[PDB]
């Protein structure tokens, strides 16, 4: 059948960094916007809507705006690579992203946001 | 599968404003 990859289900990623989560699904020779549907969740808000190569910037949750895309050239791959910026600690939990291209099929990725090992330091500090 | 995805989609975002 139609099957979505992921080829890791765990990132674990700096506060402030920028991270790269992939979904992979099968495209032969070249790639058709006119079937093709991605979407991005976690948790309980809308990341990405990409509805035959136009992205509603409107029905993305807020705290992702500007600070979220979906990289397009990676999508003739059959790559769809959700790409957040400067990441905050409530990027953390877990992702998902369920893709239509023919058939349909989604996965889960789970996404931890820990402090840097120099704030680690500063409250050994304290011991 | 993506008419249910893009309903729960349309209904968090009204929620959302
Ligand atoms: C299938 C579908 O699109 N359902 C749906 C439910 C609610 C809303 N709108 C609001 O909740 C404001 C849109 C679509």
């Amino acid at each position: 059948a139609f099957t979505v990859t992921v080829p890791k289900d765990l990132y674990v990623v700096e506060y402030g960094s920028n991270m790269t989560i992939e979904c992979k699904f099968p495209v032969e020779k070249q790639l058709d916007l006119a079937a093709l549907i991605v979407y991005w969740e976690m948790e309980d808000k809308n990341i990405i809507q990409f509805v035959h190569g136009e992205e509603d910037l409107k029905v993305q949750h807020s705290s992702y705006r500007q600070r979220a895309r979906l990289l397009k050239d990676q999508l003739s791959l059959g790559n769809a690579a959700l790409q957040i910026t400067d990441v905050k600690l409530q990027d953390a939990g877990v992702y998902r992203c369920m893709i239509s291209y023919g058939g349909a099929d989604y996965k889960r990725i789970t996404v931890k946001v820990n402090a840097p090992y120099a704030a680690a330091l500063e409250h050994h500090h304290h011991h | 599968d993506p008419a249910l995805w893009m309903c729960v989609f349309a209904a968090r975002q009204c929620y959302e404003s």
